[PDB]
């Protein structure tokens, strides 16, 4: 059976930090798009 | 895919290549588009001359009045059959020049007479009429202008190649060979007259420009290289076919049409009939052949009209 | 609303290191691609000559104009 | 029928092999070897490791700078659009300078990028040459793979650097495209009167056909005696077994003469190298010594003469 | 003037001659390298006398291979080891006639069943170990699942009969791959079969060996020690299987049409 | 209504990790493809010059116009 | 076989179906916005 | 959280190789540097050929020595 | 059995396979009815 060797505690830890990082990245993306819309609206 | 069978015409010695290949389904599209126009009954002879009866005739002055009216009926059926006689006049003030189409028409009459009389080395006794290019529409179907090329950065000059190239048979060859050859007058020959190094200084790029123009000659007539050459020596006249000699005159003929007549009309026509660089539409091999080895397969229409 | 409870168990069957590397590489490739797609459209911002054209600005400097006059 | 020995039916794994020990003072090999099941169906399954030293890093920096330049110019020619890049990809190219510039260094968007890419590609191939030589020599082997590589590099430099310099123009060299370089091939044949009457071109075609013939023959013969252990050529060379004996009887009976298990590899070497030697000789004389290959062939009694029956009038004489 | 000539002699001409002479000279050297094996040849004379001839061009001077791990020197062209003892009868009374085997064709060592006389040492790895070995001596190998493990299958023999059962796999350590299958025959001997003469069907769990018949697996040559194989033994085994391609059935050597 | 009961047993014969990777990769490829197919049609939204043309806006700035005028002399 | 028991398969199936439903919901929302902005049929 | 959300981040280098990451970053940065410089040089923002602060080829063509030599 | 499935396992698989195929074909028919209403091609 395919397994990664991580227990359930390690998976919980990884998941916490993964979700935090992804949220921060998407926040920065939204900010970039607001600036671009203010400068050069495309729709 | 062009599924078999095909039709092949042999045009040279046996075992040498040198043959033309037709697909019956593709040739039907060229047959289904010719449509020779219908005759106009000959005019009652004699009478008063046009120069003595009409007020502003400057080209067709030596036709009888019957011949004149017949010519006008033909000009309507050849160029503008939908819009009628007022395409090139005002209401019924025949003698006015208030439209540009009348100036254009006068110049075109002159050009057709010049080609029919002075260029028989190419159009030998079949000649041309309006219908050879307009085919019943005011703007011909196959014309060209000086190609600007694709959009590139502003600090990049055009080399004039390496695109798709719709007029040079979809190759990556130079996409506009008409500006140097069919309006300008450049040398098409590139090969030497002896076997060792001599005074010849042409390059491979000039060879590419020639190759581009020849691709257009092939497409515009429906033939191959071997319709006028033996590939083993593209430069020897003693190993060519007889069809190479009319094509030689054709080149010169087209230059005349574009230098003396069509390009000077760039003053008269509106902005609708011009290209990106602001020059009018011009004439090609495809403007009258339209994919056949002779325009309309060589039906002699022009003999019935003494105005041309 | 409790349908996504065991989601954290994803990393017990999918390798975290492989996933991280894949995400990073894909993001860089997509960044390059979208920048190139938008630069090749009407939204282009390098060549639009806004707020001014610089090649044209260099061709009309008084020094260059006076040198081009004395040549011609 | 009987097993043809084209695919491996049963596969076996052991731990990866790191490689024969190098002389002391060498760098380690980079990479951890992986195994491919699909590559193992037809051959060896291990991928890596790899040796990166001084010459193979300078090469790979040069080559990638060249590739970046070529790719970016192809991309600028469509206005930076990657969709159009994929759409019209076989028609794009980086073009040489206009022939009127001669051998000078032209401005960057009118042939200077071509010149840059050519220089960097050249340096890449010479550094790779040194790598190939040293890699074979540090393991104690003969350097036969460097001689053939040298021949290939010389052909790349002939068409491209040496002939354009002897002619006086960079615009005589090929561009970097797919359809563009095919157009170059056709045009240089058309300008210098028909490459079919170039004799070095005929001889290199003889040797390219011969390469295909010889390698079909050798690949067949060794797969046909692999049931007697014929695929292990080093042992059949240093202790001739029945596989080599049958292999040489087959050709002796069939066409009257044969080679040995070591000599056939010298025939292979030469058939692959004469092709390119004649390539160099045929390109280096075109334009610089001979201006029309068909007229040359006529002067030396080579071209056939079809019957005429007609007379065509040269309109420049009228 | 289109074809005017200035001078007949040019550089292309001379260079072409030089090439004709540079070929025509690698032919010479390659043909001389071709004759380091099997020469001088034996020419039979008008009334049966045999002489040694050498051909055109003549044989080269001997060169030496220095084999690794004190495996000796090999001079070529050099001496030959003596043939074994094949018996043959000619069929027609002229030098170019064919021969017939005298006894049992399977056990005669003539025709496709001939073999060479190699060294009685095993082939070695770069470290000095024997190269072809059973998978119990090479303890690090494993068959990749996704592939039918032949151990256990039966060895049907070209006439439908059973030959024996597969009990071992023999691997190659220098290039990891299978070379031989070991099987126990009908009289309880251990014999080898090359993997390039076996069609393995995983679902039928059979190995089809089209070369020889089922009863023929009892007379395959055997090895001295079963932890290694020598060059001579490889030759003997493979040659025995190759003799069956023409001698297994009495109808195999008999003109298809 | 009872036809699809044993469906959860699908993952006892199909590998979940392989399937997940296949789905993700296919979805990304399809996303890129549909965006490229719509951009190459009349529905294109980057080059349609709506709500305004920006290249045209740059060509007719008064500063650029005044510089292009002083070159015609 | 995949080595999953029936309980593990049930668990995986639950989360798989939830995720697929959420993804399709987002797709529908994107298309409603696109129809409001630029109708194509 | 929102403040304790990134606490264990330093553990990243227990699953990501530091040496591979370092080499990848350096090589990517060099490639990107070359690419952006080439993209900006091919636009209106080009700074080598803009003839600012002066055109040098034009300056060389109009030196009195060159002018006097061309006059003959 | 050459696939290792018994007869009970085969019956189970067949049940679910047929149900799934029927549902798929239903969705196909629905798509074509909508397309015919919008843009008839015959
Ligand atoms: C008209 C179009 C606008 C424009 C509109 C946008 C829009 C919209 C966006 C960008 C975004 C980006 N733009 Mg921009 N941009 C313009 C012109 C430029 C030019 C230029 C030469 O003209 C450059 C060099 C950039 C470069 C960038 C990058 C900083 C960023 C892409 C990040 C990425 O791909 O990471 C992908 C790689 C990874 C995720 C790997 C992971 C590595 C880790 C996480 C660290 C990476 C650091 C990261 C690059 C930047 C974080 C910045 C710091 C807070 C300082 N833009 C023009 C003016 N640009 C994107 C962005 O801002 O992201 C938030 C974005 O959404
Ligand atoms: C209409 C066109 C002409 C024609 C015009 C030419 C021209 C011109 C030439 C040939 C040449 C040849 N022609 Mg020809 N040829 C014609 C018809 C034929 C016919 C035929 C059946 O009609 C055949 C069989 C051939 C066959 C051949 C070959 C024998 C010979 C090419 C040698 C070769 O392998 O180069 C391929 C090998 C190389 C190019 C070596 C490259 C090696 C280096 C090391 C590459 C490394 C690259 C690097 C790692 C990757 C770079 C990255 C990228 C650039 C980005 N020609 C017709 C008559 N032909 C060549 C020749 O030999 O002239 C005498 C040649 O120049
Ligand atoms: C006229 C056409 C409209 C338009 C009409 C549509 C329509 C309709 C749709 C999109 C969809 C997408 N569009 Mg859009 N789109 C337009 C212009 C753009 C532009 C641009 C440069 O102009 C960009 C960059 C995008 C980008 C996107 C993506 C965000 C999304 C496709 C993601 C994907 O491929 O997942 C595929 C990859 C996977 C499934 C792998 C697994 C990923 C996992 C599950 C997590 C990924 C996160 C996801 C990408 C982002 C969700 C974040 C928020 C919670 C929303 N569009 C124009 C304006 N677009 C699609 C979408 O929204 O899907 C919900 C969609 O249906
Ligand atoms: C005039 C023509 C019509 C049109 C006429 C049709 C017709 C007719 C058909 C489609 C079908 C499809 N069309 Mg349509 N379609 C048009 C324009 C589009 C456009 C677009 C960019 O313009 C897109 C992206 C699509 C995309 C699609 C896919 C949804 C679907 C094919 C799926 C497939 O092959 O799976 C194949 C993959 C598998 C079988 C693998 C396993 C699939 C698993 C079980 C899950 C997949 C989910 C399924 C695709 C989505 C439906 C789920 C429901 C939301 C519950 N069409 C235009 C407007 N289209 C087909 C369809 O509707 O199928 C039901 C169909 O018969
Ligand atoms: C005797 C003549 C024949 C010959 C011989 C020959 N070529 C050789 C050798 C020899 C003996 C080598 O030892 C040398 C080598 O190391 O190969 C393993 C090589 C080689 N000949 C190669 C290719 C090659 N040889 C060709 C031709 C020929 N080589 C002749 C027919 C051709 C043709 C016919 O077009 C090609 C494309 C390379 C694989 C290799 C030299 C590698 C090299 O120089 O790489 C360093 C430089 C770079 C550009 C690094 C950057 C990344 C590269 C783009 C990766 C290479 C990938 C590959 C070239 C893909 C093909 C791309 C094309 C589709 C554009
Ligand atoms: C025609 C005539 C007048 C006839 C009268 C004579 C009479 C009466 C009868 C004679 C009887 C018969 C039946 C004769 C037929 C033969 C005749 C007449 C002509 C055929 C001769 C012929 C076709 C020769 C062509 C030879 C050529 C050009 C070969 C091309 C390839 C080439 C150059 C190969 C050289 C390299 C060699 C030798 C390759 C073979 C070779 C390969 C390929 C290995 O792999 C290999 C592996 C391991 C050990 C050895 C070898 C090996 O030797
Ligand atoms: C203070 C300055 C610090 C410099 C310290 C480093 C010393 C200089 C380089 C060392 C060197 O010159 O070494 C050589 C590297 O060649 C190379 O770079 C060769 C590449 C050098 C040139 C790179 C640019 C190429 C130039 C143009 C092309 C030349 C073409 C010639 C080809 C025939 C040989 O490498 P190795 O034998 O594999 O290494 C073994 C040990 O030396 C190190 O483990
Ligand atoms: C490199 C690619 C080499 C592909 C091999 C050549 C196939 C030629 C077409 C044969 C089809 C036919 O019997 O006739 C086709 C005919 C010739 O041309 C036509 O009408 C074609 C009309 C369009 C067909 C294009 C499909 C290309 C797909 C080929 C493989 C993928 C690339
Ligand atoms: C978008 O892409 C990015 C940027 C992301 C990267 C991707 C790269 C891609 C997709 C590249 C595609 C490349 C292709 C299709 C390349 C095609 C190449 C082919 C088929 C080329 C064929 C022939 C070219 C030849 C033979 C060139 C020979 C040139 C030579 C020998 C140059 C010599 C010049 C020299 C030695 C320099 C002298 C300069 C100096 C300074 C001395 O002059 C005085
Ligand atoms: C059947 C309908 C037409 C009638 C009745 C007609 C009538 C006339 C008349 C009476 C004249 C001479 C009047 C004068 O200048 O004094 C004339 C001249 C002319 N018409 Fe028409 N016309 C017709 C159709 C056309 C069309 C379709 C064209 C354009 C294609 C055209 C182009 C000309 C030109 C160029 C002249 C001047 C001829 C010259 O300079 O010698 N006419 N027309
Ligand atoms: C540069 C492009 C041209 C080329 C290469 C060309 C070539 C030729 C050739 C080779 C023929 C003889 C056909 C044959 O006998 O098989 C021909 C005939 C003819 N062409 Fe053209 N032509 C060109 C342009 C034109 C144009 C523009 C026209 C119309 C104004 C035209 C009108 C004719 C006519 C009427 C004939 C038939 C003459 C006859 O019966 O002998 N051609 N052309
Ligand atoms: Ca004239
Ligand atoms: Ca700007
Ligand atoms: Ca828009
Ligand atoms: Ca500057
Ligand atoms: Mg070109």
């Amino acid at each position: 059976k395919s397994t990664t060797g991580l227990t359930e505690a390690e998976s919980k830890e990884f998941h916490g930090i993964f979700m935090a990082s992804m949220t921060l990245w998407f926040g920065l993306v939204v900010l970039a798009h607001i600036l671009s819309w203010l400068y050069r609206p495309w729709l | 895919c062009d599924f078999p069978p095909q039709d092949v015409v042999q045009t040279g010695y046996r075992g040498l290549g040198m043959q033309q290949n037709y697909n019956p389904k593709l040739l039907q599209k060229v047959i289904d588009a010719t449509q020779v126009p219908d005759a106009i009954p000959a005019a009652t002879p004699g009478g008063a001359l046009a120069k003595d009866v009409y007020k502003n005739v400057q080209v067709l002055g030596d036709l009888s009045v019957n011949e004149f009216n017949r010519t006008m009926v033909a000009l309507t059926t050849w160029v503008a059959p939908n819009e009628g006689c007022t395409y090139c006049h005002e209401g019924t003030n025949w003698e006015s020049d208030g439209v540009y189409t009348k100036i254009a028409s006068r110049r075109m009459l002159e050009m057709t007479r010049d080609t029919n009389s002075n260029w028989t080395g190419h159009v030998a006794d079949t000649g041309v009429t309006c219908y050879t290019c307009h085919r019943g529409k005011p703007v011909p179907e196959h014309v060209w202008t000086t190609d600007p090329g694709p959009d590139i950065p502003s600090v990049f000059p055009s080399n004039g190649q390496n695109t798709i190239g719709y007029n040079v048979a979809y190759t990556a060859l130079p996409f506009d060979p008409f500006t140097p050859f069919l309006l300008g007058e450049n040398e098409i020959r590139v090969s030497g007259n002896t076997d060792l190094r001599n005074t010849n200084r042409k390059s491979i790029k000039q060879a590419e420009w020639t190759f581009a123009l020849m691709t257009h000659f092939s497409e515009a007539l429906g033939v191959n290289c071997t319709y006028c050459h033996n590939s083993r020596a593209f430069m020897d006249w003693n190993q060519s076919t007889p069809k190479r000699v009319p094509a030689w005159h054709a080149i010169r003929n087209v230059r005349d049409i574009n230098i003396q007549y069509v390009e000077p009309l760039g003053e008269v026509l509106p902005a609708s009939r011009k290209g990106p660089l602001g020059d009018p539409f011009k004439v090609n091999c495809l403007t009258c052949h339209q994919g056949a080895y002779k325009p309309l397969f060589g039906v002699p229409m022009a003999k019935d009209y003494p105005a041309l | 609303a409790k349908s996504f409870d065991g989601m954290h168990k994803l990393w017990m069957i999918m390798n975290p290191v492989s996933t991280l590397w894949a995400i990073f590489i894909f993001q860089i490739f997509l960044g390059l691609l979208i920048h190139m797609v938008v630069l090749s459209s009407d939204l282009n911002w390098h060549d639009d000559q806004i707020p001014v054209g610089y090649q044209l600005q260099g061709e009309t400097l008084p020094v260059n104009l006076e040198m081009k006059a004395a040549l011609k | 029928p009987e097993y043809q020995n084209i695919f491996n039916k049963v596969q076996v794994r052991e731990p990866a092999y790191p490689g024969v020990e190098l002389p002391k003072g060498s760098l380690p090999r980079v990479g951890k070897p992986i195994f491919s099941y699909w590559l193992g169906k037809i051959g060896d399954a291990q991928i890596g490791p790899l040796y990166l030293g001084g010459w193979g890093i300078a090469s790979l920096i040069s080559g990638f700078i060249a590739l970046e330049v070529i790719g970016l110019n192809m991309l600028a020619s469509v206005g930076w659009d990657p969709r159009l890049f994929l759409k019209e990809f076989f028609w794009l190219g980086l073009e040489p300078p206009p022939p009127a510039y001669g051998l000078s260094i032209p401005p960057l968007a009118e042939g200077g990028w071509w010149l840059i890419a050519g220089l960097f590609l050249t340096m890449s191939l010479l550094l790779w040459w040194v790598r190939v030589y040293k890699r074979a020599k540090d393991l104690g082997m003969g350097t036969h793979l460097s001689w053939a590589f040298a021949v290939a590099i010389l052909f790349f430099l002939t068409l491209g650097f040496i002939r354009p310099v002897l002619m006086g123009s960079w615009g005589e060299a090929p561009p970097f495209g797919i359809f563009p370089h095919l157009d170059w091939t056709a045009a240089i044949s058309i300008r210098y009167g028909n490459f079919y009457y170039n004799p070095f071109h005929g001889l290199s075609i003889a040797f390219m056909y011969g390469s295909a013939v010889l390698f079909a023959m050798h690949g067949g013969t060794i797969l046909a005696v692999s049931r007697y252990g014929g695929d292990r050529e080093i042992d059949q060379i240093t202790d001739r077994g029945t596989a080599a004996e049958r292999a040489m009887l087959f050709w002796r009976w069939c066409m009257g003469f044969n080679a040995s298990m070591e000599s056939i590899h010298r025939w292979a070497w030469w058939f692959a190298v004469f092709c390119i030697i004649n390539s160099i000789l045929g390109i280096i004389l075109t334009g610089t010594v001979v201006d029309n290959w068909y007229l040359w062939a006529v002067k030396h009694g080579v071209a056939p003469s079809y019957p005429s029956e007609l007379t065509i009038d040269n309109p420049y004489l009228t | 003037e289109f074809g005017y000539i200035t001078q007949y002699f040019d550089l292309a001409q001379v260079t072409l001659w030089a090439f004709w002479l540079s070929l025509l000279s690698v032919i010479f050297f390659n043909r001389r390298e071709d004759k380091r094996e099997g020469y001088p040849q034996e020419a039979v004379q008008i009334f049966g006398k045999t002489i040694l001839t050498e051909g055109f061009p003549f044989m080269p001077a001997p060169k030496t291979f220095k084999l690794p791990h004190n495996g000796g020197d090999v001079v070529k062209p050099g001496p030959e080891r003596p043939q074994y003892d094949f018996k043959l009868e000619q069929v027609d009374r002229f030098a170019g006639a064919a021969y017939r085997p005298v006894g049992n064709p399977m056990l005669a060592g003539v025709g496709p069943g001939a073999y060479a006389v190699r060294a009685n040492k095993p082939d070695l790895t770069n470290a000095g170990d024997p190269r072809i070995v059973p998978m119990r001596v090479a303890k690090h190998f494993a068959v990749v699942d996704k592939d039918p493990d032949p151990r256990g299958m039966t060895v049907i023999g070209a006439d439908g009969q059973v030959g024996g059962k597969v009990t071992e796999i023999w691997v190659d350590r220098a290039e990891p791959q299978v070379r031989y299958l070991e099987l126990e025959a009908g009289n309880k001997k251990k014999v080898l079969v090359p993997i390039a003469l076996c069609v393995i069907k995983g679902q039928k769990r059979e190995v089809k060996v089209r070369s020889i018949n089922g009863i023929h697996f009892n007379d395959v040559p055997t090895l001295s020690n079963y932890d290694q194989i020598t060059l001579a033994e490889e030759d003997k085994v493979s040659a025995y299987y190759g003799a069956g391609t023409l001698y297994a059935t009495p109808n195999r050597a008999e003109s298809v049409l």
